[PDB]
């Protein structure tokens, strides 16, 4: 046997008539932190309805299996300026907000990530626009935390022999890579209410325990008569996620990249009055 | 080392692929978004003793 | 070697697509796992979770808490109403911030029953019924009891049980309604008046309050995930 | 009857005439490690009846105008009987909590409070991008008082009640395990909280492992009578509490 | 077993000889509705005759199986008018004339479909068009109806993070994509007798079920010294189809692409006379 | 996992093709356009009481 | 990995073509199949039905 | 031919994948295989076996090889201490050289116990007892004998044998520890002590010296190859 | 059958309790070369403790299974001096830092060696840059000892007929290949403490065993109008690995490619004083 | 002529992928990397008598 063969849908409605009699479903009492598991059988006659609706579409799995950019950045190919020829990003997910909002709605997830690169070129103004480029060429470095990290274009730690990378080049398919669970915990920590040092000092909150690394973006060898700007975006994508203790979504803008900072908001909006229902 | 299983399709209306692994590790392989368990009990009903919808809440 | 064609859409880069991908850590060795509490495998789980509804958007509310009260007085005039809101559970700013509402701005298509529980927080001593009931759609809402009382509707009772529940049925003329409800998959109105009216003894204050609980039955769903609008950013966070 | 409820730890017992049902966490009750989950290598202590017992904190009162209150544990127990003395001299910890809140009032009062435990409640400054000390959010046995108005001042945490300095609707807090005192039928609230962590132990001076809220959603209000205000309490007890790591104490 | 193994002629003719009996297959009525169900054999004399013809290449599913055009639209790299940087179409399929036809001979259609587009570029022209530009991107995003909507190219809402989207590079083949059965009912409607107010007023017709959504493309992030022009065409091909109800086809011109509106036309051509035949 | 069927081709004159499904979505299938059957009496004879060619439509 | 050549037509967009493409909207569940009365099958079954001609096409 | 699809990935070069790629000397024959002996097959190996400790890096060392010599007195101030150091093996620069920390260095994750010996170098007739004790990570490192004793120790007995061992154990809320150690990630302190003192007769030199050694246990592990940072060059050898 | 079907965790921890005997695990003496082999266990009460960690990722083949850079080199598509438009690299492991330390760990290895080529071109600036050129082409020549060596780019030499070569062009994925274990020993040796001639005189070191050949790489056709400069990188992954006789890492910097010449370091840093823990 | 052989994962949390070798030269297989076992006596015990670590090393 060089083969091996490896759905569940929502409830259905009963049939119900008249009662009269001492149940009285209807009524229950919240004080007790439980919610009530009535069904519109149990309040009024009802037909018999099959039903083949599913709820596959809200598995956590295919909820939060969505490709969702996490940054972008810009480097020119020639500069005088030797910061601004390469990208140096700590990796981290609160940096876009629909992202973070996304995966903020657990406080404990463990999956593994896809990981997608998205780059672009285009010729910045001037005055004289004439010249002929071959094909750019672009290296993506990713430096474990502790790593050695260039200070330069040119620099010697882009010689990589033990640190990831990937060479890519324009006019081809987006790189495409694998990465595992690589917690030093049981599960990653959107939210961290503690402090770094033992007598409750220090830093406060998940900046604590964002230690991924960083990831490092130069044209391999391009350097054009003419300058030359390329973007960077990166795309996550969790794969055989699983998540705890959900909380309420977020109701308040972002306003910091490394903290739950915020102003007071009202809680929904308003109406004429109680009765407006047009 | 291939292994077959449905796809989704309707209600009542050959409903069958057949997938690969090439890579040696398992963070390779696709998403298994093929897994509809659920249980609601964890959130819904967290009491000790267990109550009845249709006994009184209380006494 | 063996002969081949690209067929279209090759090189493209989709979203939603699902295939296997070289690992950069070969024989990275993970965490053993640990079953932490309160694993949730389901956004419906969450869905079924009941939340306050803040019903009282009476636009002049200096104190936001004010909003998750339902005023009730001793001596009302014979069968008033005591609310009235549209059953849009994604677009009406009642439910548009509640505990489902935020789920339900997920996604685009929603079907399934409802469950509104009403508690009474007044005096111990205090009495009284309420009419509840709720008006599948039509060219008008009701505005009186006896409009209202004619499509479904439950009697509450106060006693030692505290609360009550109102099953909304599922009746649509479609399998699914769109989360930005429009005239053509409108839901109804859901409404609640007097039925006999408060009475309190001596010794007691004159006002109590009411607050409302909206959670989703067993057979509730939803599809299409897009993006809520509820978020939004303008410059990169630092 | 099921509305009388006794619970007995160590040498403490708790009774309660007037209560409802009580809350397990997620559905799961305290317990010991498993050797196939540890990952410190030394035998635990296992204080038993002398750190499993019921420990009442301080108590408050409850007028017209109150808005609510949170405490932060296990740094409200740090320095309660030998469980701060134990939680002192160990670098790793672990233990589940049973929390009991007592509030009673006649038939002719009216209220409703919301007693809920929030796991990992992270808070932000009242003035963005501003830090506060360990001390606007946590003293000890001491509660904290929520705010109506907005905070301003940049020492001390957001009190905006109504977002629960969290940045979230409070009327959504539902979500974690909870119950309502409402004085009409009810007088106490039982909830027993499991260890929740991403990590097998951790320090309890450094982490809060969960938060303890009490808001009032109906505000207290009662007319011509002699007592002015309605005292709260809060009593608490380790369960299953298991240390590791003896070092010199602090 | 690895391995499962899964045609219809016309009808034939049969030999007829004279005849002389009462029965008459010729005389019928056409006032019962009924279309006769008479065969050559039946009025003539005929020769034994088998027939090989079939009518696999007129099922419905051939007939709509074919990739047609439905909408096209332009958007430049970079101009002073914001809105023309991008393109915002509101789905429909009342577009392109050909299609409209093909589909609104059917009442009700049930079908998957399977969306192809075709991207082209060219440079404007101008007093000075020397310049040197890397390879364009461009990217597709669709967003069901009630989420947002992006004011400008570098808007916030390109960050698809639940949004499908699909990120294309000039000069590969083109991007290709399916869809399934996304209508609420139990099948899309190319027509609609009633109103959207339950008092009988307001939107009138097809209108009224239009809720499918939005499209939206840009360039990534191209933006060249000198405008450029590009162009995106999108195809419709319709599989698994079933119909229901089959209508007569149009006979006038349309004129709207949201009404039946039309202008009273001729039933047909003229001749000199009833008898002319050459 | 690999269909097996025939292919079309003439009438009196190794016509077989292998079809392997990839994609978890039955909606990513190919057109299944090898489907003939039909039947035009819901559209030619939707009277109520069969009326035989042979005899007069009428009495 | 497996050495491949490809041969011509590749990348190429035919509008009758017949090829697997990848779904957009995974694990999408479809409304219920209802049997509508009506159902065509066949274009033939609407060409065998009678239709009035006007033959009477006199120019005036 | 065979339809297909390009997906995102292609014609990248990852440095870590695993691919086939064609032979340019077919049919080439490879010299046979001989048994040298000494094989290694992992470095974990290497990382069990000791190494000596410099230990006195006093920032006044005219001679290199003092690095390496504890030194120890006669008429000893009671209960006085020998030496103190981080227990940080890979981010230390006691341990930053040593045979397992330039191990470590090319890894990012660590976990297990470690293993430190202490040998006396003294005279034959010399006899001493020491305290060596291992603090947990905690808000304040030891500063006398009685709080280092309270903590995990051994008190090491000088005679015939002339080492001791002292086993660290593995205490840590985390499976893993960081190379690049923080205050989150925090390991402890190690301290020795006097417990008796030293004791010699006539005519033998009044001092002496101690050396330590360093491994890793059979329950050690690493994760996560990186790239070292001690070494760098700024042009091409040549 | 078709097929053919073809995880070492780390020690456990046992439960220990209070002991008082003859036996002493933690003497012992370090005289005989010996390293203890004590654990915790027999130091202390410890519990029961079943490990998962496994010591996959440490093993020499994954320690070393990466692609590291071993050279770069530029050659110009035109120009003046005829040795500046072609390279020619003597093939060694010395050259670069990173790799030399990685793989001077061990006395001797024996594996098989995958190699990958990445090329860029960049226009050189000037006066006048305005030039249409097509695509580029690059060749690879492996030359083994004692062949023929081309003295100009467009050498006879060129035209190989044993010599194995590699043909690229641009655009495309970097060129790849695999080679053999091609030493005459039964192993290679990173170092060798010995002389060339037999009365110990001549060369000294691991440069005498250095005999792998050249590479030589050159623009096929290639002559633009203007200068264009090309810059290669060679990248070597052994595979199949197995190591001998593991020595001491190296603590001081390289100063030659072919010598072991080294200047005196101290052997660590500094602190205040023997007991300084802050 | 295809090998089948699990895949790395985690410790109690189809595991299966599929390889085959297209070239004539061992060479061009993929690497190895499978293999896990090790020993380290041969550089932490390298002496001629065994020794117990109970017993005391000398005498
Ligand atoms: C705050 N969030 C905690 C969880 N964490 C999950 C996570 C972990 C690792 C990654 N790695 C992305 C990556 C970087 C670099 C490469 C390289 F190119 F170097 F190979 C590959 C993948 C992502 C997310 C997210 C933050
Ligand atoms: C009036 N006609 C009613 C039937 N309707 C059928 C139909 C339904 C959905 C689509 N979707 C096309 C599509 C849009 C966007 C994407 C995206 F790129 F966003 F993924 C993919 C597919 C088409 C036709 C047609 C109108
Ligand atoms: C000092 N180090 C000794 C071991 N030696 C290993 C080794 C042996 C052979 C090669 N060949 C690389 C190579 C060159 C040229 C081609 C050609 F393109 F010509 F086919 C292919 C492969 C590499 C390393 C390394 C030095
Ligand atoms: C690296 C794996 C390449 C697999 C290539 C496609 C499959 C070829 C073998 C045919 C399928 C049989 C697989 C099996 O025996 O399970
Ligand atoms: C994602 C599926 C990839 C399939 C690759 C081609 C088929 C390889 C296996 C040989 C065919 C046998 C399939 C089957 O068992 O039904
Ligand atoms: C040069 C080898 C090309 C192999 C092509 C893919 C495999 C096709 C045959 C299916 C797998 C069976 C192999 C076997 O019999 O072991």
């Amino acid at each position: 046997g060089d083969v091996e063969e490896a759905v569940v849908h929502v409830a259905d409605t009963m049939r119900s008539g008249p009662s009269n009699s001492a149940s009285v479903p209807a009524l229950t009492a919240v004080e007790t932190g439980h919610t009530s598991q009535v069904t519109p059988s149990d309040t009024m006659q009802t037909r018999h309805v099959k039903n083949y609706h599913s709820r596959s579409e809200s598995t956590v799995e295919n909820f939060l299996g969505r490709s969702a950019c996490v940054y972008m950045e810009e480097y020119k190919t020639t500069d005088n300026d030797v910061n601004k020829k390469f990208v140096a990003w700590p990796i981290n997910t609160k940096q876009m907000v629909q992202m973070r909002r996304k995966l903020e709605m657990f406080t404990y997830l463990r999956f593994d990530m896809e990981v997608t690169f998205v780059i672009t070129s285009r010729q910045d103004p001037g005055t004289t626009l004439a010249q002929d480029m071959p094909v750019l060429t672009h290296q993506i470095m990713y430096v474990p935390p502790g790593g050695p990290i260039p200070a330069k274009v040119d620099d010697y730690a882009w010689q990589t022999s033990t640190n990831p990378s990937i060479f890519w080049t324009e006019g081809n398919a987006p790189a495409r890579m694998s990465i595992p669970f690589i917690s030093i915990g049981n599960a990653y920590s959107n939210f961290y209410d503690g402090w770094s040092n033992f007598d409750q000092r220090g830093s406060y909150g998940y900046n604590t325990l964002n230690n991924l690394g960083h990831i490092y973006v130069r044209h391999v060898s391009g350097s054009s008569p003419h300058p030359i700007t390329s973007t960077i975006r990166v795309y996550f994508k969790p794969k055989h996620t699983r998540a705890w203790v959900p909380r309420p979504p977020r109701l308040c803008q972002y306003k910091k990249a490394f903290s739950v900072d915020f102003t007071p908001t009202p809680i929904t909006d308003t109406r004429k009055d109680i009765n407006t229902v047009t | 080392g291939a292994q077959v299983s449905t796809q989704k399709t309707g209600a009542h209306e050959i409903i069958h692929y057949t997938n690969i692994n090439y890579y040696k590790d398992a963070a390779s392989n696709s998403a298994n978004r093929q897994d509809f368990t659920q249980d609601p009990s964890k959130f819904t009903e967290p009491v000790k003793d267990v109550m009845i919808k249709s006994l009184p809440a209380l006494n | 070697g063996l002969p081949t064609m690209n067929t279209p859409g090759s090189t493209q880069f989709l979203t939603s697509d699902d295939f296997q991908s070289p690992c950069a850590l070969p024989q990275f060795d993970v965490t053993p796992s640990m079953n932490i509490p309160g694993e949730v495998k389901n956004l419906m789980e969450i869905a079924e979770v009941d939340s306050v509804v803040p019903v009282n958007n009476v636009q002049d509310t200096t104190d936001q808490m004010e909003m998750f009260r339902i005023p009730v007085t001793i001596n009302a005039p014979l069968q008033q109403q005591v609310f009235g809101l549209r059953l849009q559970p994604g677009l009406d700013s009642v439910f548009k911030h509640t505990l489902l509402g935020e789920i339900l701005n997920y996604y685009a298509h929603w079907s399934g029953s409802m469950k509104l529980t009403f508690v009474f927080c007044g005096s111990a001593m205090a009495t009284g019924k309420f009419l509840i009931a709720y008006s599948p759609p039509g060219a008008n809402p009701p505005k009186t009891r006896k409009d209202a009382m004619l499509g479904t509707h439950i009697i509450w009772d106060i006693g030692l049980q505290s609360s009550c529940v109102l099953c909304v049925p599922w009746i649509s003329q479609t399998h699914y309604r769109l989360v930005q409800q429009d005239e053509y998959t409108s839901a109804g109105y859901v409404t609640c008046w007097y039925q006999t009216g408060m009475i309190v003894p001596p010794g007691t204050p004159n006002s109590s309050s009411i607050m409302c609980f909206a959670s989703a039955c067993n057979d509730f769903s939803v599809r299409m995930l897009r993006d809520t609008p509820f978020i939004s950013q303008d410059n990169k966070l630092q | 009857s099921d509305r009388v409820r006794s619970i007995t730890l160590g040498n403490s017992t708790i009774t309660t005439q007037e209560c409802a049902n009580v809350v397990v966490g997620y559905g799961r009750w305290p317990t010991y490690l498993r050797d196939d989950e540890a990952t410190a290598e030394d035998q635990p202590t296992q204080p038993d009846v002398a750190t499993c017992r019921f420990y009442t904190l301080d108590s408050i009162k409850w007028e017209k105008g109150s808005v609510g209150w949170w405490w932060k544990f296990p740094e409200a127990l740090s320095d309660m009987g030998l469980f701060g003395q134990n939680m002192q001299y160990h670098y790793l910890g672990r233990a589940g909590y049973t929390i009991h809140v007592q509030c009673n009032a006649s038939k002719f009062h009216q209220g409703c409070l919301l007693v809920v435990c929030v796991p990992e409640a992270e808070m932000g400054g009242a003035v963005v991008g501003q830090a506060f000390s360990a001390t606007a959010m946590a003293n000890g046995d001491k509660a904290y008082e929520f705010t109506s108005a907005t905070q301003s001042d940049q020492t001390k945490v957001q009190t905006a009640i109504h977002n629960a300095g969290m940045g979230v609707g409070v009327g959504n807090l539902t979500i974690y395990p909870h119950q309502w005192i409402n004085l009409r039928t009810n007088n106490s609230a039982t909830i027993v909280m499991p260890y929740i962590n991403s990590v097998p132990m951790d320090n309890m001076f450094r982490h809060y492992n969960f938060t303890l809220m009490v808001i009032p959603f109906v505000k207290l209000d009662y007319a011509d009578t002699a007592s002015t205000y309605v005292p709260i309490t809060v009593t608490v007890a380790p369960m299953c509490a298991e240390y590791n790591g003896l070092r010199l104490a602090q």
